[PDB]
RNA sequence: UGCCUGGCGGCCGUAGCGCGGUGGUCCCACCUGACCCCAUGCCGAACUCAGAAGUGAAACGCCGUAGCGCCGAUGGUAGUGUGGGGUCUCCCCAUGCGAGAGUAGGGAACUGCCAGGCA
RNA sequence: GUUUAUUAAAAACACAGCACUGUGCAAACACGAAAGUGGACGUAUACGGUGUGACGCCUGCCCGGUGCCGGAAGGUUAAUUGAUGGGGUUAGCGCAAGCGAAGCUCUUGAUCGAAGCCCCGGUAAACGGCGGCCGUAAUAACGGUCCUAAGGUAGCGAAAUUCCUUGUCGGGUAAGUUCCGACCUGCACGAAUGGCGUAAUGAUGGCCAGGCUGUCUCCACCCGAGACUCAGUGAAAUUGAACUCGCUGUGAAGAUGCAGUGUACCCGCGGCAAGACGGAAAGACCCCGUGAACCUUUACUAUAGCUUGACACUGAACAUAUGUUCUAACGUUGACCCGUAAUCCGGGUUGCGGACAGUGUCUGGUGGGUAGUUUGACUGGGGCGGUCUCCUCCUAAAGAGUAACGGAGGAGCACGAAGGUUGGCUAAUCCUGGUCGGACAUCAGGAGGUUAGUGCAAUGGCAUAAGCCAGCUUGACUGCGAGCGUGACGGCGCGAGCAGGUGCGAAAGCAGGUCAUAGUGAUCCGGUGGUUCUGAAUGGAAGGGCCAUCGCUCAACGGAUAAAAGGUACUCCGGGGAUAACAGGCUGAUACCGCCCAAGAGUUCAUAUCGACGGCGGUGUUUGGCACCUCGAUGUCGGCUCAUCACAUCCUGGGGCUGAAGUAGGUCCCAAGGGUAUGGCUGUUCGCCAUUUAAAGUGGUACGCGAGCUGG
RNA sequence: AGGACCGAACCGACUAAUGUUGAAAAAUUAGCGGAUGACUUGUGGCUGGGGGUGAAAGGCCAAUCAAACCGGGAGAUAGCUGGUUCUCCCCGAAAGCUAUUUAGGUAGCGCCUCGUGAAUUCAUCUCCGGGGGUAGAGCACUGUUUCGGCAAGGGGGUCAUCCCGACUUACCAACCCGAUGCAAACUGCGAAUACCGGAGAAUGUUAUCACGGGAGACACACGGCGGGUGCUAACGUCCGUC
RNA sequence: UUUUGUAUAAUGGGUCAGCGACUUAUAUUCUGUAGCAAGGUUAACCGAAUAGGGGAGCCGAAGGGAAACCGAGUCUUAACU
RNA sequence: CCAUAGGUUAAUGAGGCGAACCGGGGGAACUGAAACAUCUAAGUACCCCGAGGAAAAGAAAUCAACCGAGAUUCCCCCAG
RNA sequence: GCGGGGUGGAGCAGCCGGUAGCUCGUCGGGCAACCCGAAGGUCGUCGGUUCAAAUCCGGCCCCCGCAACCA
């Protein structure tokens, strides 16, 4: 629906990413979260990016 | 001659898959149900969809316990 | 999907004439002008398009972009028709000429 | 060993409400103070700490009492599996199972572990 | 005048006349890959196309849609040209990572680019259109008002047009659904898909009268050819086999063949056709086929033709890509000479056009002119309507599952908190008291105990809360998965536990999304990031692979194609009584006819005669239900002829009661022996009307009767 | 003079009857239209199939025309109809679920058959361990319904008179209480059956499960029982079990 | 024959005789049988050769993975109890 | 005007038929896809031209893979 | 038989869960034209859901576009 799919890009520089959804209208702020990254093996902070 | 009805959902095969006194391997689903009609007791886990599964081999057993007189499922170890 | 607007409908919304029938009669009589020339009622008003309208004794020329099918209160009509500065000056010139005639 | 009190349970209304009475040595409760450990989307009400002046008022426990809740026969009734039948939208018969409601009645719980005060 | 040779001769076609439009001649248009030919050995007073159809009076308003004509101010836009950017490769530089010149090469595509389209005007004897609503003199003149491009002028009008309809009134007739004349309430006339008249003409349609008559009441007789008999010759369709009766019932439901019963010696000949669902034609109507044909169009996809531009055939100067001039390519369906005995053809001279025209390749537009195709399924026949996937409840018969065009509601999401954890808290409703404040605001207490709440339908859950509040946080983690549920399969679902790492908690522990169940899309084809896994001689790269991930209202939701609407009565083929229309069959809701109780009408009295509010039956008679027989055939309405049966009786016959004085009635009971109209209108059954009669019965018999007649 | 008039030859075909296995695959008889013209006719030529011609009917094109005839692709295709030929022995269905441009076809499963392997694998009965929320029953709940008691409050308005205390109703009355019903989408109760599991004896030609070869079938009908729809109508239609 | 069901008044046959419908080629799986047996077997072709030669080939003995690669193991994952 | 075209004669060859095979110039639809357009049927049927007893092809501007083969055609595998 | 509508005196958005407004008609005031202010609905009627219906659902009445066709 209104929610648009986005990618959370690992900040480890390894190119791994997650996919989630959000709506731009209510929450224009960037999405940032600590998620596990398999290739580097460590909990690193992910920032959203365009899909 | 138009009717607004005629719509239904596929049945979900709920109910008690394993009844009392039946030997079940670990992890076997005992009852699938909507809501915790049967509650989790000894050696029984409650999955997210309120299904109850045996956490160890043994014999399933229904009983009534507690101030609410609710049904509880437990695996008598064997 | 833009909704087309008739010329007499626009005039009636702008309240220049009491009724759309009067607007049609005035247009058919040739008094009303679109882009400074005789125009039929079927013509379409467009944004940033001059309406060389002739009402009573004073001319008006508006190029408004806001076109409303619905008739509005006169406070809104002031916004409905733009009445550019040159048109204002010409209208006051016509008013002064009428005052001199009177 | 007997009485009473606190905690943890078994069981989940025969065990719960109501009404009356009773208890402070110990235990519990209320209670005194709170700058501080701690907390109020305000309040030491709750939570929390520091104590033991007073009391059993409230709560709590214990005893009694059917105004309720609750439990509940025997008999009949309803229903129904199998077979047979009728006047076949419903019944009946043999045999097996046999309710629900209602009636007589029961009923003011019983009980395990540990700790404490009294004899 | 012409026409469906062989069911349609006409209101149809044509017609002279009228108008619009194209065409300047190498005309337009047509046949033709082209050369050529018709147009025409014609030249706008001619030829082509289109519409109306002599003649008389006229042809009103509308240019928004579609088409046609015209325009340039602007935007979009093909082929072609290839600036800039990115990438691949490597002579080199670095120690390695990596950087990287030239060349070659993959890719994006700046600038140039005509028509068309968007846009602006004109055109209706171009295709076309000429509307709503409200009030107003019972109607609604008239006005108001919405919309449109603008709302029907003249004329005509229940008509070849009018459903209600046999419209209202008058003539004709005794009686006139037709006819003739007026009215206007034109469902739904209307001016060249022409309106209104009109003399004449019509194997034209409707009606009326004189005369005429076997059309008819009602048939009679006669003359001839068959039919019948004798002699000679000598077919046909059809045919499972027949020792080939009626009735009532039964039965794939309309029986010569079954059950019961009645009748019947065997066999011809002449006649009538009720039956053998009789013979003829694998139903023409209806449905089905992922059948066919031909036709239509703003269905899809192409394409002939028309049309635009680039390049080529294709050149030169001069002036400012445009213009002027030129001759040498090219054209000449101009003249003249020759091959030549020649209106073809070729060559030469000359003239006129002249780098235009025309043709080839490429390219945009237009393109039912032509071609291949599509145009779903369920369906108490088909069509129209509705539905097509997912979730909740009931039907669902106490495991699961379970259909209907059965009964009821929702979904195609939401959320970085509405998730995780830790700690804490408990609702609705009512009563009492309290400022505005009241029925319902917040405050206090009491009763009550989940009747509240759940992000969204319903069900099942929920106090240990899954409900409400706060602090910290990202477990809405990565890889696996013992076992199990559910599906034909694809798949969908639940899951303790293990490893790495994290959040909350002092710890025990919980966390792999949310109280659960809906919030979805296979495969293919591609896109993006990572990973040498592969790398068509080798080294790289392109592509492919693995992992993550993006693009379908593919909603006909297991999705046929990237891409698709209709007509057929001009029809056709394979099939079905698997499925409709007539008839039969089953049922009897409705229809008709009886009966029950008795409020009331009947001056009083319920029942002489009616009988409300309700109830119970009979027949199979109308309207309907089912689809059981027949679709390798069961002919349908009405009339004519001929009838047969039932009795729920129209007349005649007998009788009870009466609100029966008599006559004449009302009702009911018994009775089926006999009887039971002629006409006008209309296709009529029916029905209205006129005139009779004792009466002009109600029904069944394939709504009797077409191998008996007709055919409105 | 006349696309003039009446009317034979000649051309045509309006009405009726006959004929309809004819005299005739479109005629005969009696009537009928044109008959100096857009007439009719003899002989020869041209137009050839998505083509011709057509005073226009989809008419004609060799008795055939919404695309002729002949030969070929060709044995087109046909989820459709029909037919499928000797004998005996053993076994023996289905007309159901799922999906389908799918509904009269086909595919997987279900059912049948042949072979291989396998456990007391399977069926009945007795006993034992189970959950249920249907028949029935009930009205605490969700709804619905009748009567009565008190009566918050209100309606016609007022004694009181600011009120309280209550005054009769044209009166209406919420909740609560007492009594009586009703429910597929009500349930504080709740069977008989059926179903799952366990143990045991008897009987049964392994009757059960798995793998493989071969299918057929996916149009069902009636009757009993429980039901929806229908009218508790149908030899009606759609389910469950026998 | 088609059907839920036909004495059916549903379909076909007037009768007799003759003809008339699951075949043929190749390739794959299964069953039976026969040869050989961790081996089996040739095709074309040579050959007068139903012989003999011809062993080019196909099948399985080794699987896992997309693949490099590894191999009684492999793949998944950094690694698996 | 030379000349060319043109005309007459002469010598040589051709012309037409024939079953299949061969080469070349053109070239369908039915059909399968369970519809149909990309595709298939299929460069098949058919039409035309040409030649021979055979025709076509034919002596690497071919393959291969850092080792090598040595024109063309046909048969069997590679291989569904 | 299927869908739409039913809102001041008329025409109208809205509206479609969140306290009813605009033009004309009437009056009055500014000033034929034009500007300002005010009365003016109770949302066709009856019920249900909701904290609350102009709004959302069930039935009822009227009017509108359709179809009631092949035999």
């Amino acid at each position: 629906g209104i929610r648009e799919k986005i990618k959370l890009v690992s900040s480890a520089g390894t190119g791994h990413f997650y996919t989630t959804t959000k709506n731009k209208r209510t929450k224009p702020e960037k999405l940032e979260l600590k998620k596990f990254d398999p290739v580097v093996r460590q909990h690193v902070i992910y920032k959203e990016a365009k899909i | 001659g138009s009717t607004r009805n005629g719509r239904d959902s596929e049945a979900k095969r709920l109910g008690v898959k394993r009844f009392g006194g039946e030997s079940v391997l670990a992890g076997s689903i005992i009852v699938r149900q909507r809501g915790t009609k049967f509650h989790a007791g000894a050696n029984v886990g409650c999955g997210r969809d309120h299904t109850l599964f045996a956490k160890a081999d043994g014999k399933v057993k229904f009983e009534v316990k507690g101030p609410k007189n609710r049904k509880f499922i437990s695996i008598e170890a064997e | 999907p833009a909704v087309e607007v008739r010329l007499d409908k626009w005039l009636w919304a702008a309240r220049f004439y009491k009724t759309r029938a009067l607007a049609r009669e005035m247009i058919e009589g040739g008094k009303v002008h679109y882009n400074g020339q005789r125009s039929k009622p079927s013509k379409i008003v467009e944004l940033n398009a001059t309406l060389t309208l002739r009402q009573g004794n004073d001319e008006r020329t508006v190029i408004v972009k806001a076109i409303t099918e619905q008739r509005r209160p006169a406070s809104e009509a002031a916004l409905l028709y733009e009445e550019t500065a040159e048109s204002v000056e010409k209208r006051e010139k016509m008013a002064l000429a009428r005052k001199l005639n009177a």
